[PDB]
């Protein structure tokens, strides 16, 4: 309006009191809908950690076995080298 | 009956440790790489001055979560250490002191040779680490420097010549 | 206030403030804070899929190798038996 | 002279495939298990009639996501098929027709032995699958029924006796 009256202000106030509770509806529908998505993330991160931990455990065992194997071959070889001297 | 030389390869993720070691042992560039998990073992039998020698390369992981509780295994009875950085990545060059410090805290002898390798010298238009910087670094730490390319293996310092030179020094117990 | 007057509009002044502590800003806020949560979730999920796919592929290659070795040994056995029938 | 017998172990997750196969090959119960990914291979050399036999067990995955591209590999040149359910879980037992259909669709010959094994028989108070139900299923599919326990390996049908009986049956190519 070029000059606002009480009618103008009133219907404005009703429209805003509509959009406000609409936005409250759209806010309360994200306030926990993502609080759950939080839990899904926690779960998937946990899964990821389990997988990586089991894989890394296998690699640690395999590296350990290889070091023992190398050592065994070193001792065996030096054993032959000691046998030859006699 | 053949002597085994354990040589570990250490550096940031994506500098190309897998590609270098695979290049030396398989004689090809990898069809594809993914982040190394824990460690990969690659071996190559060579003949140096009449003797057969098995070069056993430990291609380590550069990502923190993929090398967790592995370092004790990397450094047990190691015969030589190869530090690697990406010539197109200054950050990977700046990581070198922490890698050195890890080495220092885990090496059990004072006479294990260490060398320094800048990789991806073929990407000349994107290089971030000038030769003279890396050379000064390597000299002050008593390491030879090599600038190489696992992708193009005859560019600058030949990939083969790197590991072969090292293996020669180990076999002779000679200086660098 | 058992009987409200015009000065009780100073309590609506309080509500136009306690509301805009959340009114509109916090919606656009939580919208982007949790459009970032969706991304960490989908990245963790992607990571899980890469991990399992890579594991499964290694197992497939190992099962293929072992089948081929079994086959080699089987051909040895049959060839030996054929030598025996002579 | 050592000939090999590839024997695959098939069944729902958690029925005890890993514990059974390990019990047979290592001669102990697992300290701890996790869901099998892809497959695990366990071997045991035994002697039958003076001949050396390598019993090669494939401990397959029961979870769909962990067996996804493996089934062709399971069934290639398989010498025998062992189906497994959990005696304390009726649903694991109701799964068998689908496992059997998978087998029937992937086998490359009509003369490969199959057997049926109920596991965890030590859990007497919680058993859900009575013997006669299992027995009829087994008979009508031309399979022997075994009820056994990887955890207590001498209860009912001895775990050793199952795989050794099967290996004897394969070696002599007998019914
Ligand atoms: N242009 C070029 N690219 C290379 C070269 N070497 C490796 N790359 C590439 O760099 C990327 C990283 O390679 P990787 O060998 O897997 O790196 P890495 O050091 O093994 O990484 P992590 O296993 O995670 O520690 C890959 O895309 C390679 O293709 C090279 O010499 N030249
Ligand atoms: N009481 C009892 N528990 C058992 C027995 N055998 C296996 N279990 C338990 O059942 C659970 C599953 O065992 P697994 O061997 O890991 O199961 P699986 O069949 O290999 O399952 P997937 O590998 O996922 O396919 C574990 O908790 C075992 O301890 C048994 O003979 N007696
Ligand atoms: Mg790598
Ligand atoms: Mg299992």
């Amino acid at each position: 309006m070029l000059e606002t009256n009480c009618l103008d202000l009133r219907t404005k106030l009703q429209d805003l009191e509509v959009a406000n509770q609409t936005l409250k509806d759209e806010y309360d529908a994200l306030q926990i809908t993502f609080t759950a998505l939080e839990e899904k993330l926690r779960k998937t991160t946990e899964e990821n950690q389990e997988l990586v931990t089991r894989w890394m455990a296998e690699k640690a065992q395999e590296a350990n076995r290889l070091n023992a194997e190398n050592e065994k071959d070193s001792r065996r070889r030096q054993a032959r080298l000691q046998k030859e001297l006699a | 009956r053949s002597r085994i030389f354990k040589i570990i390869v250490i550096g940031d993720s994506n500098v190309g440790k897998t590609c270098l070691t695979y290049r030396f042992c398989a004689g090809r560039f990898p069809d594809r790489t993914e982040a190394t998990i824990g460690v990969d073992f690659r071996e190559r039998a060579v003949e140096i001055d009449g003797e057969r020698i098995k070069i056993q390369l430990w291609d380590t992981a550069g990502l923190e979560r993929f090398r967790k509780s592995m370092v004790q295994h990397y450094y047990r009875n190691v015969h030589a250490v190869v530090f690697v950085y990406d010539m197109t990545n200054m950050a990977s060059f700046h990581s070198l002191p922490s890698w050195i410090e890890e080495c220092k805290q885990h090496l059990l002898a004072n006479d294990i040779p260490r060398i320094l390798v800048g990789n991806k010298c073929d990407l000349r238009s994107a290089i971030q680490v000038p030769t003279d910087l890396a050379q000064k670094f390597a000299d002050t730490h008593s390491m030879p420097l090599f600038e190489t390319s696992a992708k193009n293996p005859n560019d600058n310092d030949h990939v083969e010549a790197i590991f072969m030179t090292l293996a020669h020094k180990l076999k002779s117990h000679k200086p660098l």
